[PDB]
C-alpha cells in the first residue's frame, strides 16, 4: 500500500516544518537529512534482472539498469564497480594480519535479495 | 450446514488410496500405500527423521527411503503403522478431521473376523467418527455402470474376485479369492529381467517397474503365433530411454510376464487360467440363470486397462462354452475407477442410514456391533 | 595499462554471444518438449488404431465365412 | 540455510507439543488449525501463527564484506551511518540480529530489576 | 597486472561457456529438424490409419447388415 | 409444437425491439445477444447418427453429418477434434496435482444423449 485514508501527509509536512524549526532543524540541516533518505531511495531503485548467464540452476547477478544502479554509487560517492564486485561477489581471507579481498564467485539470486 | 452433510468417499487397496471431498464423482486426493524409515539416518538433527515419508512426499523421493509395505493383497503384516497411514488421508491431502464426517471404506470379502474389530475399533474408539461404513468392493460397480443382470470380476491390484452378482448377494458363493494380480507381476518382472542383466532388487527401484510397466506392456494376442513373428523387430522391440540413466529396448519381456495370469503354472499353483475357475463357478448355480450371464460380463479393474485383454477371452470361452446366446464383454470408460463412480453413489445416498454404524449404536451392542449388524 | 582496456573489449563479445545461444537453445528445448509430447501421443493412437484395423479385418472374415 | 520455515515448524511440533502451551492439528484433534498454520497458547487466550518469513525476516546477517566497503568511505554522512565501532554494545559482534533482539529485550529487563 | 588476470580469466570462462552453448545450440537446432520432421511423418501415417479404421468401421456394418 | 394460435411473434418483434431499446440493449448490443441464442441452435442441429461401429449390444458415437458438427465448432471457437474426443469421451484421473485426461471408451447412445 501506499495511500493511507486516515492520514494527510502532504497538508502535514508544512506543518512538521514548524515543529522541525521548534527543536533546531534549519532549512539547511533539513536538506541535509533528506539526503540520507534520498541513499535509501537510491538503493529502493536497485533490483536484480535476474542475470541468466547460466543456463539451468544456479544464476549470477547482474544489473541492466545501470541508471539506477549509477544514481546510487554517484551520491554514495563511491566506485560503482567496486561496489558493484564487492557486494555481488563477497570477499573471505582475513587471517589475523587482516584480510586479503576479492576472491569469490557468483550464487543464487535468494541469497543476492537477501544481503541485499 | 443447511443442505450439506459432506461424506467422504475412500476405497484403499494394494496400489492406491482413493479419496474424494464431498458427492466427488472421481477420486481426488490419491497416494501410493507405503511407508518406510531411514536406513541412512535423516541427517537425524536436519529432521528427527520420523515422517516415513508418505503420500505424494514419499514417491517423490525413494532412493533414501527403506519403503515397508504394511498390506500385501489381504494381509497385514502390522496394523501400528496403518495409524500413520490414515494420518496422511484425512489431514494433509483433504484437509478435514475425521471428527466432524462420516467415512465409507471398501470391504474384501472373506476377510479375516479380527481386522473388522480392529479396524472399527482405530476409528470410533480412539479417533472419533460420528459415522461409517464399509461396503463391498465389486457390488459397487456394478450399480454406477448401471447393470442389473451381469457377473462381475473386480481385480484392480490386490487380489482376484469372481463374483456372479446379478440380483442379490449372501447365495452359496460362487466367489473366489486369488493372489495373482498387480504387485505378483511387479515382483515377477525383475525375475527375470536377470537373463538380460537387469535386476531391480529392493522396493525402491521395484516401483518404477510399475511406472515403465503401464506405458508399453502388453498382452501377446496369441503367443503361438507371435513367437515366429519375433524375428521382426517392429512389433517386438520398443526402445524405452529410462529417466533415470539406461536404455531397454523390451521385446520379449512386455508378454511374458503378464502370461503369468493365464498361466498360474509360473508361479506353482495348480490353479487354471481365470476362464476355467469362471466355469467352475457358475456351475454350481441355477441351470436357467447362465445363458443371461454369457450375455453381459462385467470385467472391470486396472488389470483391463491392458491391450489385448478383453479380445483374447472372447477367443478362448466361445471354443469350449455354450454357443447360443451372444458374447460380449462389457468395458466402461474407465473400467479401473468403475468402483470409485459406484463408491461416491452410496456415500451420496439417503437411504444408505438404514446400514450403518452410528455412534451410539456400537456401545448398545459392543464391539460385536460389526457382525450384529453387517455380514 | 592498455592491455586492461584491450583483454575487456573481447569479454562482452563471449558474454552476449552466449546469452544469445542460451535464448534460443531453452526456446528449441521448450519446442522439443512440445514435439515429442504430440509424438507419442499420435504414436499411441497410431497403435491403436492398428490394434482397431487387426480386430475388424478379424471380424469381417468371420462375417464373410457366415455370408457364405 | 536449507531448513526452511516449513522445516523449523516441523521441529516444534515433534520436539513439544507435550510442554505445556502448545497445540496443533496433530496432536489437539481439531479441524480449526489449518495444515500450513498451528496452534500457540498464550497465558490465557489462544492464537494461530503462520510460519511465513520467519527465518529470512529475522536473520538481517551482515557481515564485514558488505559493510567493510562503506565503513571506508569519506564521506561524512555515509562513515556516519557506521559509527567508530560499537558504541556502549561491544561483547561479541558476529551472531544475526535476530538473536540480537533477544539480548536487547534481556539487557532491557536486567536494568529493570535492578530499581524501585 | 592483477586486475587484468581477473578480466583475462573471465574471458576464458566467457569463451568457454559460449562456445560450448553456440555447439549445443547447434546440435539441439539440427536435432529438433529431424523431429519435427518425424513428427509430420509420423502424424502423416496416424492420419491414414485413422481414415482406414473408419473405412473398415462403414465396411463391417454394412456386411453385417447384409449377413443379417 | 411450434406455431400457437394466441400469440403473434412475427408481429411482436418490432414491438419488442422498442422495449429493448428502453431498457438500453441497441441492435449493437442485440447482435451480441442472438449470437448466444445461435450458439444453442448449432448445438440442437446436432444429434447422433447411432454409429454402427459396434454390431450388437452396445455402440459408439459417431457423426455423419459434420456439418451442423462443424457449424457449433465454428462459433464456438473451438477445436472440432478435441470438442468430439473430449465430449463423446469422458476424461477422469483427476489426482489432487489436477488431472490427465484423454483415457476413455466409447459409451451407449442413451448416455450419450443424456449428457448431450
Ligand atoms: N491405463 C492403464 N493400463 C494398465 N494398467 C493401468 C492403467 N491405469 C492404471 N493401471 C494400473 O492399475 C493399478 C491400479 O489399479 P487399482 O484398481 O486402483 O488398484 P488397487 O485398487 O488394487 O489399488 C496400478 O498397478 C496401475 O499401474
Ligand atoms: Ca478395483
Amino acid at each position: 500500500c501506499f495511500d493511507v485514508s486516515t492520514i494527510d501527509d502532504s497538508g502535514e509536512f508544512k506543518i512538521i516544518v514548524k515543529a522541525m524549526e521548534t527543536l533546531g532543524l534549519k532549512e539547511s540541516d533539513q536538506n541535509s537529512i533528506w539526503r540520507i533518505l534520498a541513499a535509501i531511495l537510491h538503493i529502493g531503485n536497485i533490483t536484480f534482472a535476474e542475470a541468466a548467464e547460466q543456463r539451468t540452476g544456479t544464476t549470477t547477478v547482474k544489473v541492466s539498469d545501470t541508471k539506477s544502479l549509477a544514481a546510487a554509487a554517484s551520491c554514495l560517492k563511491t566506485d560503482q564497480q567496486s561496489l558493484s564486485i564487492a557486494l555481488c561477489y563477497r570477499s573471505i581471507s582475513t587471517g589475523v594480519g587482516k584480510r586479503c579481498e576479492v576472491i569469490s564467485v557468483p550464487m543464487d539470486c535468494n541469497q543476492a535479495a537477501y544481503s541485499r | 450446514d443447511e443442505d450439506e452433510t459432506t461424506a467422504l468417499v475412500c476405497d484403499n487397496g494394494s496400489g492406491l488410496v482413493k479419496a474424494g471431498f464431498a458427492g466427488d464423482d472421481a477420486p481426488r486426493a490419491v497416494f501410493p500405500s507405503i511407508v518406510g524409515r531411514p536406513r541412512h539416518q535423516g541427517v537425524m538433527v536436519g529432521m528427527g527423521q520420523k515422517d516415513s515419508y508418505v503420500g505424494d512426499e514419499a514417491q517423490s523421493k525413494r532412493g533414501i527411503l527403506t519403503l515397508k509395505y504394511p498390506i500385501e493383497h489381504g494381509i497385514i503384516t502390522n496394523w501400528d503403522d496403518m495409524e500413520k497411514i490414515w494420518h496422511h488421508t484425512f489431514y494433509n491431502e483433504l484437509r478435514v478431521a475425521p471428527e466432524e464426517h462420516p467415512t465409507l471404506l471398501t470391504e474384501a470379502p472373506l476377510n479375516p473376523k479380527a481386522n473388522r474389530e480392529k479396524m472399527t475399533q482405530i476409528m470410533f474408539e480412539t479417533f472419533n467418527v460420528p459415522a461409517m461404513y464399509v461396503a463391498i468392493q465389486a457390488v459397487l460397480s456394478l450399480y454406477a455402470s448401471g447393470r442389473t443382470t451381469g457377473i462381475v470380476l473386480d481385480s484392480g491390484d490386490g487380489v482376484t474376485h469372481n463374483v456372479p452378482i446379478y440380483e442379490g448377494y449372501a447365495l452359496p458363493h460362487a466367489i473366489m479369492r486369488l493372489d495373482l494380480a498387480g504387485r505378483d507381476l511387479t515382483d515377477y518382472l525383475m525375475k527375470i529381467l536377470t537373463e538380460r542383466g537387469y535386476s531391480f532388487v529392493t522396493t525402491a527401484e521395484r516401483e518404477i517397474v510399475r511406472d515403465i510397466k503401464e506405458k508399453l506392456c502388453y498382452v501377446a494376442l496369441d503367443f503361438e503365433n507371435e513367437m515366429a513373428t519375433a524375428a521382426s523387430s517392429s512389433s517386438l522391440e520398443k526402445s524405452y530411454e529410462l529417466p533415470d540413466g539406461q536404455v531397454i529396448t523390451i521385446g520379449n519381456e512386455r508378454f511374458r510376464c503378464p502370461e503369468t495370469l493365464f498361466q498360474p503354472s509360473f508361479i506353482g499353483m495348480e490353479s487354471a487360467g481365470i476362464h476355467e475357475t469362471t466355469y467352475n463357478s457358475i456351475m454350481k448355480c441355477d441351470i436357467d440363470i447362465r445363458k443371461d450371464l454369457y450375455a453381459n460380463n462385467v470385467m472391470s479393474g486396472g488389470t483391463t486397462m491392458y491391450p489385448g485383454i478383453a479380445d483374447r477371452m472372447q477367443k478362448e470361452i466361445t471354443a469350449l462354452a455354450p454357443s447360443t446366446m451372444k458374447i460380449k464383454i462389457i468395458a466402461p470408460p474407465e473400467r479401473k475407477y468403475s468402483v470409485w463412480i459406484g463408491g461416491s453413489i452410496l456415500a451420496s445416498l439417503s437411504t444408505f442410514q438404514q446400514m450403518w454404524i452410528t455412534k451410539q449404536e456400537y456401545d448398545e451392542a459392543g464391539p460385536s456391533i460389526v457382525h450384529r449388524k453387517c455380514f | 595499462a592498455r592491455k586492461l582496456v584491450i583483454i575487456e573489449s573481447d569479454l562482452e563479445r563471449a558474454e552476449e554471444r552466449a546469452e544469445l545461444s542460451e535464448g534460443k537453445c531453452a526456446e528449441l528445448e521448450e519446442e522439443l518438449k512440445t514435439v515429442t509430447n504430440n509424438l507419442k501421443s499420435l504414436e499411441a493412437q497410431a497403435e491403436k488404431y492398428s490394434q482397431k484395423e487387426d480386430k475388424y479385418e478379424e471380424e469381417i472374415k468371420v462375417l464373410s465365412d457366415k455370408l457364405k | 540455510a536449507k531448513s526452511t520455515d516449513q522445516t523449523f515448524l516441523d521441529s516444534i511440533c515433534k520436539q513439544f507439543e507435550k510442554n505445556p502451551h502448545l497445540q496443533s492439528y496433530v496432536v489437539s484433534k481439531d479441524r480449526s488449525i489449518g495444515d500450513t498454520c498451528f496452534r500457540l497458547k498464550h497465558y490465557a487466550g489462544d492464537v494461530t501463527y503462520d510460519v511465513r518469513g520467519f527465518l529470512d525476516k529475522n536473520k538481517d546477517t551482515l557481515f564485514g564484506d558488505l559493510i567493510s566497503s562503506m565503513q571506508s568511505s569519506s564521506d561524512p554522512l555515509v562513515q556516519g551511518l557506521f559509527p567508530p565501532t560499537r558504541p556502549e554494545d561491544s561483547k561479541k559482534r558476529p551472531e544475526t540480529a535476530g538473536s540480537q533482539f533477544r539480548n536487547a529485550m534481556n539487557a532491557l529487563i536486567t536494568t529493570l530489576l535492578a530499581c524501585s
